[PDB]
């Protein structure tokens, strides 16, 4: 994980790179923040009964 | 004379995104990394 270089020997188990294209991983996103939306409910549950 | 080139990752198509899916899928072996040899095999056939 130091850099991309590192990346592709460590997919084809070797020290010595030939000349070409490698796939690595995928690129991920993460999100950024989380929503949350409810309805307006005001109740609360007779559950005592 | 070819196909529409495609590639699919084993893991998201599987496990969307879920720690307590993919590390229970760590645990079948190279199963993944298998089919996405595959499908890149086929793609460069395609473009020779």
């Amino acid at each position: 994980a130091l850099d991309p270089l590192s990346e592709t020997k460590c997919t084809l188990k070797s020290f010595t790179v030939e000349k070409g294209i490698y796939q690595t991983s995928n690129f991920r996103v993460q999100p950024t923040e989380s929503i949350v939306r409810f309805p307006n409910i005001t109740n609360l549950c007779p559950f005592g009964e | 004379v070819s196909m529409t080139k495609t590639s699919v990752d084993c893991t998201m198509y599987i496990c969307g995104d879920s720690t307590e899916c993919s590390n229970l899928l760590l645990q079948y072996g190279s199963f993944c990394t298998q089919l996405n040899r595959a499908l890149t095999g086929i793609a460069v056939e395609q473009d020779k």
